[PDB]
Parts: C-alpha cells; sequence; structure tokens
C-alpha cells in the first residue's frame, strides 16, 4: 500500500548523506552475505527472485526472474554476458541517476549476485555519456570492490569469476532499448534488432546475454539476502516491491522516493514529494510511467494507486515510474508535442514507420498548437498514431503513439477549441 | 464502389443451373452461376442442338432470343476455341 | 574532475580485470 | 522483385529486320509475326501448338530461384 | 550529414593519439573481447573528442586505422550520437535542457537569460568562442528540471540569477560549483527528506535467511 | 480580345550509329 | 523429416524449420509485398512493409525475420494485414517526391505498384515534404536520393556482394541518409547492381537517363560474351537500338547480378 | 540546325524534301531562354515548385536549395533557386 | 512562360495513345535537364480522344481549337516537335484561355 517504512527502503543511501564508498557501503552492510549467496547456487538465487515475482524495473514490466531464467540454460561454448544499462534517456527517469551517484556498490553487487544467477562471464555497464560524473563515481567503487578483491576472478572468496565493465553511451534515447544497447556495445549504430532473435540466444559479441534496468540489478542481492517474501509482501499481486518514484513538475518539493509500489496517486504528491504545486485542484493530468506512457487526467488520478497492473486497467504504463504533473495553466497541447519532438530528434529510422510517422505526427502536433490545423485532423492523428503502434521493430514506436493517443483520449474538446480559435481570428 | 446486387437472382438461377443439370445430364459437364449474377451451363459439343432446343422450347425455360454466337479462343487448351451462345 | 579522468581509472582496473575470451 | 510475370510460359517468334522509315526516322518492318508472344500454361501445351502450326521450336526449361536459406541473427554472429 | 572538405576541417589537418592518449587507447581495447577491437569505436571516438572537441573528418580516419575498422563504421558511428561533435564546438559548450518536465519549470525561461548573457542566438559559438549554447533534450536530471550542462558540469534547479552568477565565474575564473544550486542537492524532497532519516539497519539486519 | 512555306518532316534523332572512319593515309 | 507444419491461409504446407514467414507464403504462392528485403542479401526488417498476421497472435510480425514455428497459419489477406500495409504505405508515400514523370523507374517501381495493389487512394499528409542533396557517387550511379525509402539494401549489397564497404547510413531520425559520408565514389566492378536492387529510382544508371520508359522495351533473353562467366543477361532493345543491358538469373552462372563492363 | 541538331549534311538526299519548301524550326530554344531567367532566391533550407501554379503548372516538387555550391533545379522548369 | 518547354519526356503520353501515333525519344539536353530530342504525332493516326492532355502532369500537350488545319499532301500531318512547339508558340494566348476556363471541371 504506501509508507513503506525506512526500515524497509533499500536504498539506504539515496540523498546520499552516507559514503557511497565502501566504508559507508560497509555501515549499509551492502556486501554481508554475498559468499553465502552464491554458495548457495545459482538456482537458489533465481528461486529467490521467482518467490520475489519481481517485475521489470526498467519502462517494459516482465517477470525478473523468468527473464533471467532464460539463459540459466546450459552453455552453448560462447561466455554468457550480462548487460546493466544505466541508460534512462526517458524525462523523469532521475531514478537510477541516484543509485550510480550513491550507493554504487548496491549495483556492484547486484551485478555479481545477479552474475552467478544467469552464470554471466563478465557484466557491462553502459551508463548515460551525460552522467560523465556518474560514471567517475561507479568505477571509483568498481575499483575499491576489486582492490577488496568483492570482484574478479574467485570474487567474494568462491569460486565462481566475475568481472564487471562500465561502457560510455553517447546522447542517445535508443541506446537503452533491450537490443540496441548490445549494438552500441558492439560498436556499430545504436539500432535495435529484431526479437526474432532474442537477446538470451543471440547476443553482445554474438553470445548469449541479459538485460536488465540498473534497479532491477541493484535488488537483487538485497532481495536475496534479505527476504525476497520479505519484499513481496510489499507488492500487490502480480505487483510487487517497492520501486523508485521520482515526482517531476508542477509538485511544491519534486524528488524521488523509494516509496512503496500500489501507492494512491493522490497520496504520493499530497503525502510525499510535495502536493501538487497550486492544489490537488490544479491537476490538468498527471504522465505516471515518463514521456513513453499515456498521461491519466485528474479524474482518474486520485483514483488508481501506482502500481503495473492499476495502470494497465487504466490504459497507461508504469514503465519508469517518473511521475510529471502539470498544472491547469499548462498548455496539454504543446507539452505533448515536445515529447513529439523528442522522438523525433531521438528515433533511430531502421523501420518507416517509426521514421515518417514520428515526424508527420511532429508536423501535424506543432500545427495543433497553433490552432492552424481543422477539427477533422485530430482523429486523423489518432490513425496515424495506432499505425506506428503495432508496427514499430522497437518499442520507441509504441512510446510515441501513446501519449498522442492520450492527448486526443481525454483532451480532445481543448485541441478542437485551438482549432476554433484560430478559425475564428483568421 | 461496390455493385448492387440482388442474392434473389443468385438463388433463383442457381436453382435454373441444377434444373437444367437435372433435366439434360448426358450433354451438361459443369454449371456455375458466376458472382456477376450470370449463368453459365457448360455442354459437351454434341449437346449444342438438345441443349438449346431444350432450352428454347421448355415451358419453365423459355429462351426464345440468341443474343450472340461468339468463339473465345485460348491457344493453351486442347480444345482452343470456346463457343458460347448467350440465349435471352 | 576532469576530460580523461574516467578513461585513467579504466586504464587502472586493467589488470584487476582477468584475461578476455577469444573467437 | 514481382515475381507474376515469370509464371506463364511464352512462345515469341525469332527477330527479324527493324529498320528506319527514311521519310520520318520511325522503326519500320517486314515481319508479320513480330508482335506476336503467345501464351501457353505448360510446356506440354506450348510444344503442342508450335508443332500444330508448323513452326520449328527452341523449348528453354524454366528457372524457379532454388530455396536460399535466410534467418535475422545470422549476421550478429561474430 | 556531408562532410564537404574544407582546409580547416579537412583530412589535411594531421591527427595521432598522444603518447598518453595511445595508452588510453588500449585500456578500452582490453575491455571487449579479443578480436573486438571494433567495439572501441564508441569509446576511442571520445577520447578522439577528448582530445579535440572539433574531431575533423582527418580525426575520424585515424580511430579507424587504431581499431582497424572501416572508415565509414567510424563516421556513422560518430553521425548517429549528438555526444560527439563535427564541428568545432565551443570552449564551454552549454546545453540546456528543454524537454517537457523541464520546460513545466520553466527550462526555457532559463534559455531567455542565457541568450542575453551569453549575448548570441542558441546554437552556435560566441564570438569569443567562449560559450556554445544549444537546446540539448532530456539530460536524465528532471527532478531539478531548471537544468544546463556545461562540459559535464550539469548545473541544476538554474534561476535566471543563478544561471547569471554561473556564466559570470565561468567568464571570469574556473570550476564554478557545478552542481544543483538551491541546496536541495540531488533530489531531496525540498521540505524535507521526509524518508531515510531513520539511521541504517546495519549489516545483517533482515538477512532472514534469504 | 505553290507556298513554300511547307511544312516537311525530319528524322530528329541525332543519328544514333557511327561507322568507322577508313584509316587517312595508306599503309 | 524435420519439416514442421505451418498453414498458408490453409493450404498447409510443410516446410523446413528455419524458414522466414515471407518464405512459406511463396511456396503455397502468396506474395508478401516486400521492401528491404533481397533473396541474396541479409534480412534487416527496416521498411516492415512485410507485416502479417499469424493467427490468434497478438501483434503483426514482420515476415522477413520471424521464423514460421508449428502450427501458425499465416493471413495474408486479413482485415489486419491489409491496414498493417494501407499505413506504412501511407508513411513510404508521405515524405516522397513526387517526380515519377522523372524517375526512370518509372513502370519498374516497386512502390507505386505496392501503392498502386496494396496501397492507398488517398493521402492525408497535408505537410511539408523534405529533401536531400543530391550527391556524386560515380559515373555509372545517378543518385537523386530524395527517392530513397532508407531500405538499406544498398548499404548491405555493397558489403556483402561487392565487398566494397563505401556506403553506409548516417545520422538518425527522417534525417537518416544513406550514402557516402565524404564524396568518395562507388568505384568497384558489381557496381552497377545496385541501380537494378534499389527498388525506387533514387538512384539509377547515369547513361540509360532518359532514353527510354519501360514499357516499350522489347526484351529478349540472351549471354554475356564480354567475359568468359557467360553471364546470362536481358537486352532492352526499343524500336530497334538496344538500350539496357540488365541481369537476369541463372543459378550457376550469374544469380542476378552483371559486371560493369557488360551493362 | 535545330535546337536538337538534325541539320543534314550537304549530302544528304534527305536534303530534296525542302526544296522548293523550307524547313520548320522552332527559334525559340528552351536551353537558352530557362538561362535568361533570375536565379529564384529563397531563404527556407528546402522550396517548393509547383511550376507557378497549383493544377495549372507541374507536379509540386520540393527542391533542396541547401548547399549555395549549387542552385537547385526542380527537374521540371529547370529553374535555377539560389539558397 | 519563362520559355522552358514543358515536355518532359515521360513517355505518359503514347503508352495510352491508342491510335499508337507518338515517339517521342529523349535524352539529357546538355544543361543536365530532361527534356525531348524526338517527339512526334503522325495527324493521320491520330483520333483527337485527348488522351494525351489529360494524363500529361504539366499540362505540355495540349489538342487545341484548331480545326482549319488541312493540307494538299500526306507529310504536312506527321507534326515533329518543331511544328507542335512553334504551333503552341501560336496558340498560347488562345489556349490558356481554355485551360484556365476548365481547369476547375477538370
Ligand atoms: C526507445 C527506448 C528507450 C529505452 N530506454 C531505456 C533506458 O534508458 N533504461 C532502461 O532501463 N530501459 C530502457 N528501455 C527498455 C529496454 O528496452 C529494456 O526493456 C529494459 O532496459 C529492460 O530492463 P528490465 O528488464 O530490468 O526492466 C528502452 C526501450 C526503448 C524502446
Ligand atoms: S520511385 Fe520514382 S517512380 Fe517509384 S514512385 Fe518514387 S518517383 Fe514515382
Ligand atoms: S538507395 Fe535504393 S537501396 Fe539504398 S536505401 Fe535508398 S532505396 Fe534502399
Ligand atoms: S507531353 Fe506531357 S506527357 Fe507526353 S511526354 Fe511530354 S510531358 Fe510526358
Ligand atoms: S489525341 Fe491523338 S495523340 Fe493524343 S492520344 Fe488521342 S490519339 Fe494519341
Ligand atoms: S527533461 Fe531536462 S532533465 Fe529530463
Ligand atoms: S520486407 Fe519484411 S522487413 Fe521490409
Ligand atoms: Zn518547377
Amino acid at each position: 500500500f504506501g509508507s513503506l517504512k525506512d526500515e524497509d527502503r533499500i536504498f539506504t543511501n539515496l540523498y546520499g548523506r552516507h559514503d557511497w564508498r565502501l566504508k559507508g557501503a560497509l555501515r549499509r552492510g551492502d556486501w554481508y552475505k554475498t559468499k553465502e549467496i552464491l554458495l548457495k547456487g545459482p538456482d537458489w538465487i533465481l528461486g529467490e527472485m521467482k518467490t520475489s515475482g519481481l517485475r521489470g524495473r526498467g519502462g517494459a514490466g516482465f517477470p525478473t526472474g523468468l527473464k533471467w531464467s532464460f539463459m540459466n540454460k546450459p552453455s552453448d561454448g560462447r561466455p554468457k554476458y550480462l548487460v546493466v544499462n544505466a541508460d534512462e534517456g526517458e524525462p523523469g527517469t532521475c531514478k537510477d541517476r541516484e543509485i550510480m551517484r550513491h550507493d554504487p556498490h548496491k549495483l556492484v553487487e547486484g551485478c555479481l549476485v545477479g552474475g552467478r544467477a544467469m552464470g554471466a562471464r563478465a557484466a557491462y555497464i553502459y551508463i548515460r555519456g551525460e552522467f560523465y560524473n556518474e560514471a567517475s563515481n561507479l568505477q571509483v567503487a568498481i575499483r575499491e570492490a576489486y582492490e577488496a578483491g568483492l570482484i574478479g576472478k574467485n570474487a567474494c572468496g568462491s569460486d565462481y569469476d566475475f568481472d564487471v565493465f562500465v561502457v560510455r553511451g553517447a546522447g542517445a534515447y535508443i541506446c537503452g532499448e533491450e537490443t540496441a544497447l548490445i549494438e552500441s556495445i558492439e560498436g556499430k549504430q545504436g539500432k535495435p534488432r529484431l526479437k526474432p532473435p532474442f537477446p538470451a540466444d543471440v547476443g553482445v559479441f554474438g553470445c548469449p546475454t541479459t538485460v536488465a534496468n540498473v534497479e532491477t540489478v541493484a535488488v537483487s542481492p538485497t532481495i536475496c539476502r534479505r527476504g525476497g517474501t520479505w519484499f513481496a509482501g510489499f507488492g500487490r499481486e502480480r505487483n510487487s516491491g517497492t520501486k523508485l518514484f521520482n515526482i517531476s513538475g508542477h509538485v511544491n518539493h519534486p524528488c524521488t522516493v523509494e516509496e512503496e509500489m500500489s501507492v494512491p496517486l493522490k497520496e504520493l504528491i499530497e503525502k510525499h514529494a510535495g502536493g501538487v504545486t497550486g492544489g490537488w485542484d490544479n491537476l490538468l493530468a498527471v504522465i505516471p510511467g515518463g514521456s513513453s506512457t499515456p498521461l491519466i487526467p485528474k479524474s482518474v488520478c486520485e483514483t488508481v494507486l501506482m502500481d503495473f497492473d492499476a495502470l494497465v486497467q487504466a490504459q497507461t504504463g508504469l514503465g519508469t515510474a517518473a511521475v510529471i504533473v502539470m498544472d491547469r495553466s499548462t498548455d496539454i497541447v504543446k507539452a505533448i508535442a515536445r515529447l513529439i519532438e523528442f522522438y523525433k530528434h531521438e528515433s533511430c529510422g531502421q523501420c518507416t514507420p517509426c521514421r515518417e510517422g514520428v515526424d508527420w505526427m511532429n508536423k501535424v502536433m506543432a500545427r495543433f498548437v497553433k490552432g492552424d490545423a481543422r477539427p477533422a485532423e485530430i482523429d486523423s492523428l489518432w490513425e496515424i498514431s495506432k499505425q506506428i503502434e503495432g508496427h514499430t521493430i522497437c518499442a520507441l514506436g509504441d512510446g510515441a503513439a501513446w501519449p498522442v493517443q492520450g492527448l486526443i483520449r481525454h483532451f480532445r474538446p481543448e485541441l478542437e477549441d485551438r482549432m476554433q480559435r484560430f478559425a475564428q481570428q483568421h | 464502389t461496390v455493385r448492387p446486387r440482388s442474392d434473389v437472382t443468385h438463388k433463383q438461377l442457381s436453382a435454373f443451373g441444377e434444373y437444367v443439370a437435372e433435366i439434360l445430364p448426358k450433354y451438361v459437364q459443369q454449371v456455375q452461376v458466376s458472382c456477376l449474377d450470370e449463368l453459365e451451363i457448360c455442354i459437351h459439343p454434341d449437346g449444342v442442338i438438345p441443349t438449346l432446343t431444350f432450352l428454347r422450347d421448355h415451358t419453365n425455360a423459355q429462351f426464345k432470343s440468341l443474343a450472340d454466337l461468339t468463339a473465345v479462343d485460348v491457344p493453351t487448351r486442347q480444345n482452343r476455341f470456346e463457343i458460347v451462345y448467350n440465349l435471352l | 574532475y576532469n576530460t580523461y579522468t574516467f578513461l585513467d581509472l579504466n586504464l587502472d582496473l586493467s589488470k584487476f580485470r582477468l584475461p578476455q575470451p577469444s573467437s | 522483385s514481382g515475381v507474376n510475370n515469370t509464371k506463364k510460359w511464352k512462345m515469341e517468334f525469332d527477330t527479324r529486320e527493324r529498320w528506319e522509315n527514311p521519310l520520318m526516322g520511325w522503326a519500320s518492318t517486314a515481319d508479320p509475326l513480330s508482335n506476336m508472344v503467345l501464351t501457353f500454361s505448360a510446356k506440354e501445351d506450348a510444344i503442342a501448338f508450335a508443332e500444330k502450326n508448323g513452326w520449328s521450336y527452341d523449348v528453354e526449361e524454366k528457372k524457379v530461384p532454388k530455396p536460399k536459406s535466410k534467418s535475422y541473427g545470422a549476421n550478429f554472429s561474430w | 550529414f556531408v562532410h564537404r572538405d574544407t582546409p580547416e576541417n579537412n583530412p589535411d589537418t594531421p591527427f595521432d593519439f598522444t603518447p598518453e592518449n595511445y595508452k588510453r587507447i588500449e585500456a578500452i581495447v582490453k575491455n571487449y573481447p579479443e578480436g573486438h577491437q571494433a567495439a572501441a569505436v564508441l569509446p576511442v571516438l571520445d577520447l578522439a573528442q577528448r582530445q579535440n572537441g572539433w574531431l575533423p573528418i582527418s580525426a575520424m580516419n585515424k580511430v579507424a586505422e587504431v581499431l582497424q575498422v572501416p572508415p565509414m563504421r567510424v563516421y556513422e558511428v560518430a553521425t548517429f550520437y549528438t555526444m560527439y561533435n563535427r564541428k568545432p564546438v565551443g570552449k564551454y559548450h552549454i546545453q540546456v535542457c528543454t524537454t517537457t518536465p523541464c520546460m513545466l519549470r520553466d527550462s526555457d525561461s532559463i534559455l531567455e537569460t542565457l541568450q542575453r548573457k551569453l549575448g548570441i542566438k542558441v546554437g552556435e559559438t560566441t564570438p569569443d568562442k567562449l560559450f556554445t549554447l544549444i537546446e540539448v533534450e532530456c539530460l536524465g536530471a528532471c527532478v531539478n528540471a531548471p537544468m544546463v550542462q556545461i562540459n559535464d558540469n550539469y548545473y541544476e534547479d538554474l534561476t535566471p540569477k543563478d544561471i547569471e552568477e554561473i556564466i559570470d565565474e565561468l567568464k571570469a575564473g574556473k570550476v564554478p560549483k557545478p552542481g544543483p544550486r538551491s541546496g536541495r542537492f540531488c533530489c531531496e524532497p525540498a521540505g524535507g527528506l521526509t524518508s531515510l532519516t531513520e539511521p541504517p539497519k546495519g549489516p545483517g539486519f533482515g538477512v532472514q535467511a534469504g | 480580345p505553290a507556298t513554300p512555306e511547307q511544312y516537311v518532316p525530319y528524322s530528329t534523332t541525332r543519328k544514333k550509329i557511327h561507322e568507322w572512319v577508313p584509316p587517312s593515309t595508306p599503309y | 523429416s524435420n519439416l514442421i507444419e505451418v498453414f498458408v491461409d490453409g493450404q498447409s504446407v510443410m516446410v523446413e524449420p528455419g524458414t522466414t514467414v515471407l518464405q512459406a507464403c511463396e511456396k503455397v504462392g502468396m506474395q508478401i509485398p516486400r521492401f528491404c528485403y533481397h533473396e541474396r542479401l541479409s534480412v534487416a526488417g527496416n521498411c516492415r512493409m512485410c507485416l502479417v498476421e499469424i493467427e490468434k497472435a497478438p501483434k503483426v510480425v514482420a515476415a522477413c525475420a520471424m521464423p514460421v514455428m508449428k502450427g501458425w497459419n499465416i493471413l495474408t489477406n486479413s482485415e489486419k494485414s491489409k491496414k498493417a500495409r494501407e499505413g506504412v504505405m501511407e508513411f513510404l508515400l508521405a515524405n516522397h517526391p513526387l517526380d515519377c514523370p522523372i524517375c526512370d523507374q518509372g513502370g519498374e517501381c516497386d512502390l507505386q505498384d505496392q501503392s498502386m495493389m496494396f496501397g492507398s487512394d488517398r493521402s492525408r499528409f497535408l505537410e511539408g515534404k523534405r529533401a536531400v542533396e543530391d550527391k556524386n557517387i560515380g559515373p555509372l550511379v545517378k543518385t537523386i536520393m530524395t527517392r530513397c525509402i532508407q531500405c538499406t539494401r544498398c548499404i548491405r549489397f555493397a558489403s556483402e556482394i561487392a565487398g566494397v564497404d563505401d556506403l553506409g547510413t548516417t545520422g538518425r531520425g527522417n534525417d537518416m541518409q544513406v550514402g557516402t559520408y565524404i564524396e568518395k565514389m562507388f568505384m568497384s566492378e558489381l557496381s552497377g547492381n545496385v541501380i537494378d536492387i534499389c527498388p525506387v529510382g533514387a538512384l539509377t544508371s547515369k547513361p540509360y537517363a532518359f532514353t527510354a520508359r519501360p514499357w516499350e522495351t522489347r526484351k529478349t533473353e540472351s549471354i554475356d560474351v564480354m567475359d568468359a562467366v557467360g553471364s546470362n543477361i536481358v537486352v532492352s532493345t526499343r524500336t530497334g537500338e538496344v538500350m539496357r543491358i540488365l541481369p537476369r538469373m541463372h543459378e550457376d552462372i550469374n544469380e542476378e547480378w552483371i559486371s560493369d563492363k557488360t551493362r | 540546325i535545330t535546337h536538337t541538331g538534325q541539320v543534314y549534311d550537304e549530302k544528304d538526299y534527305r536534303r530534296v524534301r525542302f526544296v522548293d519548301r523550307q524547313k520548320e524550326v522552332n527559334e525559340n530554344f528552351a536551353i537558352d531562354l530557362i538561362a535568361q531567367q533570375p536565379v529564384n532566391e529563397v531563404e527556407h533550407r528546402i522550396i517548393a515548385c509547383d511550376g507557378g501554379g497549383g493544377a495549372l503548372g507541374h507536379p509540386k516538387v520540393y527542391i533542396n536549395l541547401d548547399k549555395e555550391t549549387k542552385t537547385g533545379t526542380c527537374g521540371y522548369c529547370g529553374l535555377q533557386f539560389k539558397q | 512562360p519563362s520559355g522552358e518547354e514543358r515536355c518532359i519526356a515521360c513517355k505518359l503520353c503514347e503508352a495510352i495513345c491508342p491510335a499508337q501515333a507518338i515517339t517521342i525519344e529523349a535524352e539529357p539536353r546538355a544543361d543536365g535537364s530532361r527534356r525531348t530530342t524526338r517527339y512526334d504525332i503522325d495527324m493521320t493516326k491520330c483520333i483527337y480522344c485527348g488522351f494525351c492532355q489529360e494524363a500529361c502532369p504539366v499540362d505540355a500537350i495540349v489538342e487545341g481549337p484548331n480545326f482549319e488545319f488541312s493540307t494538299e499532301t500526306h507529310e504536312e500531318l506527321l507534326y515533329n516537335k518543331e511544328k507542335l512547339l512553334n504551333n503552341g508558340d501560336k496558340w498560347e494566348a488562345e489556349i490558356a484561355a481554355n485551360i484556365q476556363a476548365d481547369y476547375l471541371y477538370r
């Protein structure tokens, strides 16, 4: 439900206030049962996540255990690998920036705890190129850990071998995709591959590979070291566990709090963070999972709590759980319009739907903000939207269509008036 | 842009096609009502005078006028020419 | 921080890294 | 890349003189059977027609592409 | 996306990794599996950018040589990513985040202030070559929606006057306290932490026999 | 708001072929 | 017998494991409309003009890259797989420059046909088109690349048949331009094949620029005499002078390709 | 000689045609008339060229006057546009 | 108006001309542009059906309002590109009025 206890808050060093470095980490006791866990077995680790029923902490939601289970199949003579994507291009995902800037070890032991679960030879962490600062913090942390012998061959005084590496991103949101990151590592252009060859079977350097949101890798060790069931209790049904929530825009105290999942949307701005700037009635709309997920208008805001099942009932996605809030002084139409501008400046262009479709919606959306376009065009953008939604090679085209669909779904009268406003002044 | 059609005809004529096929089993090789709602009784060449006489002089099927007689030539078919008699 | 510090950390963690497989 | 024009057997005749009309520079010809491309549906039915009409034939066997195995992942190996 | 050879930006310019740089080069490679030096392109191309911001056609060709890859390969990587600059950026490249999260926090409000202070249009270098302003997209520090990235400095919660203090510090002197401004630090509920105030539970706590 | 100017056709085509011009001096 | 059984609108054909959904339709005889998929070129999935709907399945799959599985019935003429083509063709055409009476791949266009058979009667793009900058790739290939549908066939051929990796994609977004970043001519034998392999008329042949138009060309099948491989070729003659020689497929000798010399 | 050559060689017997007659030859060569036209300066990177008309001119194509190095020429009007 | 021939040698007007009357062999005109070197009607084969004026995407070939052009000989009816272009350099004051008069209905 809500009011996650500090005693249950995984990322204790959030907000810093501790030594993100190892000695702070030791007081955190992050490396407490690592040898034991690995000793227990890879099968024991996946039992822990299956019991946890953790969902993907990245924009896509899938059982974390089943995804890791897939490349637990016997090696075919190719080294298995771990890829941690610290890229978070999605607006409002400062969620991950926290775990690299702070509590970097949380992720380092997440990597080896996760590594033996998939039997990965090594893990590469792709941080956003922008986070040069963040990249500096982690390898200082990674360097500490090996010096200790926590990672490396015979890591944590155990038979198992692991090596952790950090890879420089280069300002691309699409590099965040499950497969495209792999291609970026491989050194080719960051263009996603098709799903038929699933990442596990075909991978980074053509070997089995797996990709996890940094939050997903980070919570593993604590979910196993601590009781996974313990975590499970926090979640709701399929939904489970605490996921960091970032609230940004039109709220009195924008902040990232790792409060519990399944939180009433009205409650998290009202109780933690900062109540919606201007009052809870000054809420034109809420973007729950970030730019990719459709915004939900106030009417439904207070009604649904934050969890992926509840949101999909609501037609929106928990995604990165980045809450972007809009007051009534905003231009709903120009707000979403810049997100389509966010996607035309960013989609790879590999696939026909997304390439021309996202540019086509950008042109129509800019006209919509001006009000130059006629009212009949508004549903035509509906139809352009679903052509892009099911036909794209990756999910970004999936993502571009949803905000457009949300604007037409709940704010169709406002766009018509902008249509009307321009027609009147001629 | 989809023809205004009557299904009554397809059925009525289909039924006549079975009638003609039953009345003349010896000469008719295939009867089919096309989707243009027209009927085509394909007869063995020997049935040319029998089949047309039955249609010209039968109370339940009087086909008094010969609209036209023409011969499509499909060179592939062994019997190239396909004489076609349209009756009203 | 400086432009070359991130890569110098990599320069440093080379030894830390054990050997890499070859295809 | 349309394969709908490579499915029916054609019987075309030899290419004789195509010359130039002195007055306007157009292409002129005296081969009455020049624009002739009969279309059959099988080798058997074309040889039959040519033999039927007394022409000489030069049958050329069909050349369907063989099956070439294609896989997306293959280009990701190393 | 076409490199029309120009005297300044052309193959003529000689590029070569400093003895120190070449060292760095190797470090990167080994990170990748053997015989996969190809992957080194992005990280290496980055060090060519570290060496020189311009990174001219000559520099890319050099990268291809070092990693043994086909030049076109490197050219494709450089063009795809915004991080690499194929033109001479200014000494201080100021990038203002203008995605919707920041906009709603008047990120644009920052823009107008910076254009006037730099006294220049958005997208080009100052005559002084001192600063270069560009309207970059989300930088991943949405919590502090007002935000500008100055050569990694990554400042935040910036207000016209805040940027004012910052731009003056860059123009005279250096290292202008890069980071948030209001003192909200990184993602602190401004009013109060509201959480994590309780002391760390300590190692072992909650193990619950896993 | 007999005549000499009679249209006469051409072959406006640029002659579409070129014959070898034999060598000018013998061998 | 590792044949696996899969249904093409019911014909229930049996195919080797690992055949693509597009390939399964071919043996029944159906043709998936396709761009960016060439039989002897790697599958890329760029166009996604081949989206089909396997049965009782949530979304449309790419017939060029999806390995057909056991007992999936492909529905190639469903109400969905036509909205998956009526809506893609909307996009390819949206940024396309209307100069079909300039594009000498007039009747030789795999993009007007598929528009003219599987695409849409009208246009809804009431906005502004894009334009790219014509560059010089050589004296044999005229790249009026504002025509390009970014299908990456050229990039692959240049890299998988001819080993000349000079061509490549540059830039992201709608701005992706498929060409040679620096202006270096595409000099190699096997060069002219790009013309034949680009279904769009973006880059076409410069000598045969505007001498003819394909419906007129009478096509006589003959043999290559310039080189001893004896590559099969089709000589396209109009009113009695040869206008172009393009390859005709011989599995064993020239499988759809001919030399720069003999063209 | 027509704008496209065609001039008969003195020996050509194909010259009798014009005896007691003459030769229909247009004096207004479009190679030059189009050169006697001002390069259309523009502000935008890309420009249209409906052929100076909507439905009375030529199909509408957008030309990329992006390089001053080259004045885009609509393939239909032969009009050069000066960025 | 500028003076540039409108015909860009599409061959969209002999592919429809049912009387098979038109031969428009073309080249690049040495400006880099695209124009005819050849154009033709045999006016003793044409049927005045106007399938060439409605197919032309540029309004180059039209079918003017002349009907007093009888000839004492057969050769004066095989029009060339220069008896059609100066012909069109004659009636353009009289054609365009009728095009502008009927363009909407077409
Ligand atoms: C355009 C695009 C951008 C993405 N960016 C990110 C990202 O920045 N971080 C991330 O964790 N996942 C991102 N994803 C989702 C990944 O494809 C993948 O599903 C996810 O990283 C898996 O993490 P999880 O399984 O631990 O949730 C992105 C997906 C798309 C289509
Ligand atoms: S390619 Fe040439 S022909 Fe095919 S559509 Fe585009 S323009 Fe018309
Ligand atoms: S050029 Fe022809 S082939 Fe190369 S991409 Fe553009 S269209 Fe596809
Ligand atoms: S006349 Fe009109 S149609 Fe005939 S070629 Fe010239 S332009 Fe194309
Ligand atoms: S009018 Fe004369 S020329 Fe124009 S199409 Fe009909 S017949 Fe051919
Ligand atoms: S939008 Fe500027 S911080 Fe993400
Ligand atoms: S043809 Fe299937 S992906 Fe383009
Ligand atoms: Zn024009």
